[PDB]
């Protein structure tokens, strides 16, 4: 349910009386991607002063995602419309509260964060990925800044952020739960001042097949991931690129379903045990995505092994896919889609990332109708289309010394 | 062995260096082909050149001064040097 309010901000509610806990959150897009290397993380520092204020007993997180960024209000349901206004305050009092802010500890803060993700090898195996495949233009900063760049920025650059982001055409308030839409809206709207501005111009990014390496010798693993450029939200395709990606699914190596899971590639990694787990995902931003797998070897003799078996098993994508596995890969695409919209926290995050990157966004029943329609030729169109000799992005953290070079990856894309 | 497999080729603990590069389908082949293989191999040539020219130098003008000698023995003018040798 979407309404229209005065200052042209939309409020999007997805309402629902068996929900749990409800959940309001204003987002005003521009994520790292609106960034440049000199003020990188500003967004992601201004989203955690704007969420770092009093709760009045609700719940106040930042959202910080790559391409937008939001404060989100958690509450139980009952208390929904004071969320609202919470919220509707903290932004009609943003540039105000980031004036009288002292940003030592919240940059103290983001820059923990920015560590920690510099420290969890997925977390770091990834954002090197995003970094290199759109290297050169802003996609490629990290959501949460670099800890060089953080300890750079000052009250009057977040101003500036604000200034040009926080703006009617620009912002969303996104809400879920079991609350009466009008109620909501009715709240917000007393409460919500924002200035004018037009939407700022989403800025372009290009994917760059590459390869980055920040081999560490002394971890007990090797972190890698492999990816092709995949399929953004606006993508007919983003369903499709899910499927593809789900075909192979996940794998935990010590998982007791590790013996029996569907997908070959599972079976074919136990015979030597040549990976301990690996994950496949289809990141998608606004105009661009990442499709790919990531992956944690055990076995530092067995990474080349492990890349090898993953690309022949891509190569199986365009050719060889069963329809067992393409109705296996729907169904679980189904089940993921719902599970992730389960939580009205994560509900309310989907509807302000699809109503600002997309404007629409498609109701569940909508996702489910066109996931069924797939059939396995229209799977194997896109595998031609995408993964199919085309160019890969690589990373890898530590132990990745068996890593083959960038040619021999590659040129896996393409054997039969 | 000083050289083992991939897993272990030997090298010391390698830790906080990063390596990258770009798909050589993104890349430009040959890219400055022409003005390097004269340039940088002018700059190679003439690192390189005093070394092979002393010694050539040396050698060749032995080998010239043998010759020249032997030129000169088997002649009508040296035919007396070359009997007393």
């Amino acid at each position: 349910k979407y309404t229209t309010l005065s200052n042209g901000v939309t409020v999007a509610t997805e309402t629902n009386p068996a929900a749990k806990t409800s959940s309001v959150g204003l987002f005003f897009g521009a994520g790292s991607r609106s960034e440049h290397s000199h003020s990188n993380g500003i967004s992601a520092l201004t989203t955690n002063v704007l969420a770092s204020q009093s709760a009045k007993g609700s719940l106040l997180t930042a959202k910080n995602d790559r391409e937008f960024n939001g404060i989100i209000a958690q509450t139980t349901n009952d208390n929904i419309t004071e969320a609202g206004k919470l919220i509707a305050s903290i932004a009609s009092n943003a540039v105000d509260i980031v004036e009288k802010t002292d940003l030592t500890k919240h940059k103290q803060y983001l820059s923990a964060q920015a560590s920690a993700v510099e420290a969890d090898p997925k977390s770091k195996v990834l954002s090197h990925l995003y970094s290199s495949a759109f290297q050169g233009y802003s996609l490629a900063l990290p959501t949460l800044g670099t800890t060089e760049s953080v300890e750079n920025l000052e009250n009057q650059d977040s101003l500036r952020h604000l200034a040009k982001h926080l703006v009617n055409n620009n912002t969303v308030i996104a809400a879920s739960g079991n609350f009466d839409h009008d109620k909501l809206a009715d709240a917000i709207e007393a409460n919500l001042k924002i200035a004018e501005g037009v939407k700022p111009e989403i800025k372009p990014a290009s994917f760059l097949g590459s390869e980055v390496r920040m081999r560490d010798d002394t971890l007990p693993k090797a972190y890698i991931s492999i990816a092709v450029h995949g399929e953004g939200l606006n993508s007919p395709n983003y369903y499709l690129a899910k499927v593809a990606a789900a075909i192979y699914g996940d794998f935990y190596l010590h998982s007791t379903i590790a013996k029996f899971t569907s997908p070959k590639l599972a079976s074919i990694v136990q015979e030597y045990n040549i990976v301990e787990s690996y994950n496949h995902y289809s990141k998608s931003f606004s105009d661009t995505g990442i499709w790919g797998y990531y992956a944690e070897i055990a076995d530092k003799f067995t990474v080349d092994d492990f890349t090898h078996f993953s690309l022949k098993e891509w190569n199986r994508l365009s050719i060889s896919i069963s329809e067992a596995e393409v109705a296996r890969a729907k169904a679980q695409v189904k089940t993921a889609l719902a599970k992730e919209l389960a939580n009205s926290f994560a509900v309310t995050s989907d509807i302000a990332e699809k109503v600002l990157l997309v404007g629409h966004r498609q109701s569940l029943r909508e996702a489910f109708e066109k996931i069924d329609a797939i059939k396995v030729n229209d799977v194997k169109e896109w595998g031609k289309s995408k993964v199919w000799d085309r160019d890969i992005v690589i990373s890898g953290t530590g132990l990745i010394e068996d890593l083959l070079d960038y040619n021999r990856n590659r040129n896996e894309m393409a054997m039969m | 062995t000083y050289m083992g497999w991939w897993g272990s080729l030997g090298s010391p603990k390698q830790k906080y260096i990063t390596q990258y590069t770009i798909s050589p389908y993104a890349a430009k082949p040959l890219k400055g082909a022409a003005y390097n293989a004269v340039f940088n191999t002018f700059r190679r040539t003439k690192n390189q050149f005093l070394y092979v020219a002393i010694p050539f130098v040396v050698v060749w003008s032995i080998w010239t001064r043998a010759r020249d000698y032997n030129e000169y023995l088997y002649t009508k003018e040296g035919r007396e040097e070359l009997e007393r040798v």
